């Protein structure tokens, strides 16, 4: 009601909306715009809503807020806008569930044009995405941002169905398709891949993200190939805001998650990360990120019985613990109520360097500090909360 | 150099009970007594011999998967058992384990037939007997690991050792796992070589007075070993104080 002359007040209000990868973009977006000491009105993952954006104008408007970012449910699109309009607006995908009514993108994709129709809002549309692209439509102003053909081998063929022309129903004929329905398609009605105006030309996960976005290397600190497209879109988002190539480059160079999942820590010279592994699987994934680091490392390896975790350690003997050998560390540094089981597990996997037993997850987290060599934290699940807590008591600059 | 096979019987889908660190524990306590370990995975029990045989591997899986081991295995019923009987060293896994009596009964009460090595059955119920479990034994010293099987095994046979803490083979017993001359079988996880070095040493010593090479030196360094025993035999008396 008396509410939306808060919106009045800010200039530019950006809408970050999609199916995934809406809170790793509009928190990179967020956190390059902080980083830049821009006053910012920013709401979470969990209020993406009507009434979840609604309280996040009022706790945090001053007069200093000129950008406003904030990520929200496409289907709360038509309720928000009818007492919001941003400036301009992104969208990083629609995907179909394996179990959704056939044809229930389609509908919410027309759903959300008619809403956005005229308006005059910049929309930053995903030009690899045909159902994204269905919304030129619905403005006159188009930025569209893409990935080059053969840039990335993704793991895909895990929906090889067939997509339908959002324009005139017929199948859409691919040229390169990099995963599901996201590729180069053109249809002869017209509707095609159109050409993008920041593209990403290559890019590699090793062990975090390097993309190559027109000509400019960034290397950033967050990991996942999907995650590609979800930096591109705060890249297009930031590029129409003013920020040249350097205050990207600056901000997304030192973003990182906070959920202990490839998050990133350093002090001074110091480095450190944390990625969770309760699994055979999840260790080798782990300790296959050592490799890629350059450097000597120090490792903190916790393993706990609780309920949660199960009773059942057998699993540690399943995974790769010899391949430790085959990489430079300072010390191995083992914790838990079954830490002892882990010191035993690198005896018989014939990793010859120094092992410290410390069975306290604080104490032995906070051990990694007195290393010089970049610290691989590697919890299971009830450890990674005190993990986790300690890293950052430890890594306050 | 010195070189002692294990068959590994049924390596193919039989690795429940992670099984790798069982043969990891052998070829490393064989390593510290200057002796190569050479494992031959064995899935196809048809004109297989016992000869170039110094220790046997049976580990277990699925009820399905038993069944199904059991057939193949079944082709070779009676060299295995002349085997066992001459003194072949063995250690066998649950699955492994249970199937060689004469019957599994299932909650249901299907029967399903075992390889029939020893005369003995196992009857399953619906609350499984899980948690720590610590035996002492005159033989393996104290063995320590983790107990989760819903099979009771009935058989009066040479166990493992006494429980301390724990149940083992069923409720009443208090004794683990069958001791039947060199053969061994156990329902513990871990595995259970990891842990209890004694176990393992038994494996492979007596293999070496068969084969006539040297086990030396027969004590090396234990302490990993000792200090992962320690932990849950200090956990066992901590609850057992409460009861
Ligand atoms: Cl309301
Ligand atoms: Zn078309």
């Amino acid at each position: 009601d008396i509410l939306r002359k808060l919106a009045e007040q800010v200039d530019d209000i950006v809408f970050i909306s999609g199916t995934n990868g809406k809170t790793t973009t509009s928190n990179l977006i967020g956190h390059t715009l902080k980083a830049n000491n821009i006053q910012i009105i920013h709401n979470n993952e969990g209020a993406n809503m009507a009434a979840g954006i609604t309280s996040a104008f009022i706790m945090q408007s001053t007069p200093k807020t000129k950008i406003a970012v904030i990520e929200i449910d496409e289907g709360s699109i038509p309720r928000v806008l009818k007492e919001v309009t941003p400036s301009m607006m992104v969208f990083t995908n629609f995907f179909r569930d394996q179990m959704d009514r056939f044809g229930e993108i389609d509908i919410m994709v027309n759903n959300i044009a008619e809403t956005i129709s005229n308006k005059g809002i910049k929309l930053l549309l995903n030009a690899d995405d045909p159902f994204v692209s269905r919304l030129k439509i619905a403005s006159d102003t188009i930025v569209y941002y893409g990935m080059k053909a053969h840039a990335h081998e993704f793991e895909q063929s895990t929906m090889n169905e067939s997509r339908y022309c959002p324009n005139c129903g017929r199948l859409l004929q691919y040229d390169y398709i990099h995963y599901n329905q996201i590729g180069h398609y053109h249809c002869q009605c017209g509707f095609k891949r159109e050409q993008a105006k920041y593209e990403i030309s290559s890019f590699d996960v090793a062990p975090f993200l390097y993309l190559n976005i027109n000509d400019e290397k960034y290397d950033m600190k967050i990991a996942g190939d999907f995650n590609a497209y979800n930096a591109l879109a705060a890249y297009t988002v930031l590029r129409e805001l003013g920020l040249n190539e350097q205050t990207i480059k600056n901000g997304f160079e030192t973003y990182t998650s906070d959920n202990g999942r490839m998050q990133y820590f350093k002090k001074e010279r110091k480095e450190a990360m944390i990625n969770l592994a309760k699994n055979p699987a999840g260790m080798n994934a782990s300790l296959s990120v050592g490799e890629q680091l350059e450097g000597e490392k120090v490792y903190v390896i916790s393993l706990n019985d609780n309920a949660a975790d199960g009773r059942d350690t057998s699993w540690i003997y399943d995974a790769d613990f010899e391949k430790l050998s085959k990489q430079q560390i300072e010390a191995i540094i083992v914790t838990g109520t079954r830490a002892e089981e882990l010191q035993l597990r690198l005896k018989l996997a014939e990793v010859e360097v120094p092992i410290i037993v410390e069975r306290d997850i604080y104490k032995a987290t906070a051990k990694t500090m007195d290393y010089k060599g970049f610290t691989v934290a590697i919890p299971n699940y009830t450890s990674l909360a005190p993990m986790l807590e300690q890293l950052n008591r430890s890594f306050e600059g | 150099m010195h070189e002692l096979t294990i068959y590994h019987f049924m390596s193919d889908k039989l690795n429940l009970y992670s099984d790798i660190g069982n043969i990891i524990a052998l070829r490393q306590r064989a390593k510290k007594r200057n002796i190569k370990v050479n494992v031959v995975e064995i899935n196809e029990t048809e004109g297989i011999t016992f000869d170039e045989c110094d220790i046997f591997f049976i580990g277990g899986g699925s009820d399905r998967e038993q069944a199904l081991a059991t057939k193949e295995l079944s082709k070779i019923k009676t060299p295995l058992k002349e085997a066992i009987e001459d003194g072949m060293p063995g250690l066998t896994i649950c699955g492994g384990y249970q199937f060689l009596g004469k019957k599994y009964i299932t909650p249901d009460g299907t029967e399903l037939e075992g390889l029939g090595i020893l005369d003995f059955y196992t009857e399953s119920k619906t609350n499984r007997l899980t948690g720590d479990i610590v035996i002492e034994s005159d033989t393996f010293g104290t063995i320590v690991g983790f107990e989760n099987h819903g099979g009771r095994t009935y058989h009066d046979f040479g166990t493992l050792g006494h429980v301390t803490f724990g149940y083992g083979n069923n409720d009443e017993d208090k004794k683990e796992g069958i001791h039947y001359k060199n053969l061994l079988g156990t329902y513990l996880h871990g595995p259970i070589l990891p842990k209890n070095y004694e176990i393992t040493d038994y494996l492979l010593e007596k293999a070496c007075e068969r084969k006539g090479i040297p086990f030396e030196p027969k004590e090396i360094d234990n302490e990993a070993e000792i200090q992962a025993k320690q932990v849950l035999i200090d956990r066992a008396n901590r609850q057992k104080k409460s009861r």
